[PDB]
């Protein structure tokens, strides 16, 4: 089987600059001096879609930003000035032999400037309170770079239990990245305690940006 | 106008066979193979197999050989992909695919989004979650809605029925003790809310329930 | 150039020359010109099947005029496929040895 190894496994760029991707194989994937490989990009919730075929060749309907290069078992994908929705993931793939196979996946980003999160903390619904449980959610809008830090105190003292996070894909709008994040405890456990407390640690944000609230 | 239909979900138990549907229109469905591809989180895209519906010659990925099974119905220009012995390993999108004689795929299926598990059908719960009384700061005021609890994937939340759509963070899924959990933010100005009326809409197809929730305090 | 999007028409019978090679004679019907060629061989499950190709680069320069075109094709029984799309000409061809 013809192994395709693509290279970096991510990669954060700067809007309006030029991205380089490569895709190499672990033999020729030339047929009749044609490259059988074939370059498609995909967005969340989305099936894939064509890019460029046969090495070089731009499909009707892609931006001539999109270019592709290379030959026998080496490979570049090459967009000169990324845009927004250009944020997706993209493989490489190959036929010249069965059974046909993938590139590991390089993923894009958009470097817009950094932002420092907005903050909001929520105490759990009475609806939740009447069922017994009690979560408690920190929601994280608009930060840029994905990488960021969440801690929980439950009256001064950390907690690292029960801590469930999540963060969204690139937006199509404004290339910001959003977490949230839950807390989950039951009714009882919650009940005991007075203050909760939210920190949020970034890039942007030497001391983070704290929220908390006192259930009383 | 060209269309590879596939059903949007499907739950099947580990061990059992499932077989999937791709629903070709807009063209002659014996004028081009098709072919079935797999997306696993976080592992990829996988090749499954071809077949040739207008001869019924097929190739299979010789990892799925004794266990996929490539069929097709012409006369309803469908094409089906059965799996047997399935696992939480095969849990994945599972995409058709027209195959742009020789090169590559021209048009890809809706997606069918497959769940191995033997777990049971579950309603999410439906939790507005309003400020904190003493919390109201800022010229604009965010308010979020909590589904939790459900299963399987997936579930759709919409605001005031999709009317409003902007300043609007839907977040992914996650599976906690064997049921989904996700959130949902909206951001408004202060003159929006509490003035003006602001409802989670959220429908799961899976469990046929759909439910509004007025957001109060 | 790019590669042609046009459909193919059969102009000649295939023949295999002294060497065991083929030489191929086709029609353009294309408005793309000029074009390079979509040209490769498989076998009859849609399998890519290596071989190789003499003539240096197959390209229609006027759609009006045939283009020879001569190769080495793998051993034993394959398809010539010439263009690209759902008009794709597909040529069975067997080479002993």
């Amino acid at each position: 089987n013809i192994v395709l190894t693509q290279s970096p496994a991510s990669l954060a760029v700067s809007l309006g600059q030029r991205a380089t991707i490569s895709c190499r194989a672990s033999e020729s994937v030339d047929h009749y001096g044609n490259s059988f490989i074939y370059w498609y990009q995909q967005k969340p919730g989305q099936p894939p879609k064509l890019l460029i075929y046969l090495a070089s060749n731009l499909e009707s309907g892609v931006p001539a930003r999109f270019s592709g290069s290379g030959s026998e078992t080496d490979f570049t994908l090459t967009i000169d000035s990324v845009e927004t929705d250009d944020a997706a993931t993209y493989y490489c793939q190959q036929n010249n032999e069965d059974p046909y196979t993938f590139g590991g996946g390089t993923k894009l980003e958009i470097k817009r400037a950094d932002a420092a999160p907005t903050v909001s903390i929520f105490p759990p619904s009475s609806e939740q309170l009447t069922s017994g449980g009690a979560s408690v959610v920190c929601f994280l809008n608009n930060f840029y770079p994905k990488d960021i830090n969440v801690k929980w105190k439950i009256d001064g003292s950390e907690r690292q239990n029960g801590v469930l996070n999540s963060w969204t894909d690139q937006d199509s709008k404004d290339s910001t990245y959003s977490m949230s994040s839950t807390l989950t405890l039951t009714k009882d456990e919650y009940e005991r305690h007075n203050s909760y407390t939210c920190e949020a640690t970034h890039k942007t944000s030497t001391s983070p940006i704290v929220k908390s609230f006192n259930r009383n | 106008q060209v269309q590879l239909l596939q059903p949007g979900a499907e739950l099947v138990k580990p061990g059992a066979s499932m077989k999937l549907s791709c629903k070709a229109s807009g063209y002659t469905f014996t004028n081009w193979w098709m072919h079935w591809v797999r997306l696993r989180p976080g592992r990829g895209l996988e090749w499954i197999g071809r077949i040739d519906p207008n001869s019924d010659v097929n190739k299979y990925n010789e990892k799925f050989e004794n266990r996929a099974s490539l069929t097709v119905d012409k006369h309803s220009s469908t094409a089906y992909m059965q799996l047997s012995s399935l696992t939480s390993e095969d849990s994945a999108i599972y995409y058709c695919a027209r195959w742009f004689f020789p090169w590559y795929f021209d048009v890809w299926g809706t997606g069918t989004t497959v769940t191995v598990s033997s777990a049971k059908t579950t309603a999410p719960s439906v939790y507005p979650l309003a400020p904190v009384c003493g919390g109201t700061t800022g010229s604009s005021v965010t308010l979020g809605c909590l589904v939790k609890g459900y299963f399987p994937e997936p579930v759709t939340l919409t605001w005031n029925s999709g009317s409003l759509s902007s300043g609007v963070h839907t977040f992914p899924a996650l599976l906690q003790s064997g049921l989904y959990t996700l959130s949902s933010s909206v951001t408004v100005t202060s003159n929006t809310w509490p003035s003006q009326t602001i409802t989670c809409n959220v429908a799961h197809p899976a469990s046929s329930t759909k439910v509004d929730k007025k957001i109060e305090s | 150039y790019v590669m042609c999007t046009g459909s193919f028409k059969l102009e000649k019978e295939v023949a295999e020359t002294q060497h065991g090679t083929v030489l191929v004679q086709v029609k353009y019907e294309g408005t793309d010109a000029p074009c390079k060629i979509p040209f490769s061989s498989q076998d009859e499950k849609g399998v890519t099947q290596n071989g190789r190709l003499i003539t240096a680069n197959p390209i229609v320069t006027d759609k009006e005029k045939p283009v020879n075109i001569e190769a080495e094709p793998p051993f034993g029984e394959s398809y010539i496929v010439v263009g690209a799309g759902e008009k794709a000409l597909k040529l069975s061809w067997f080479k002993k040895g």
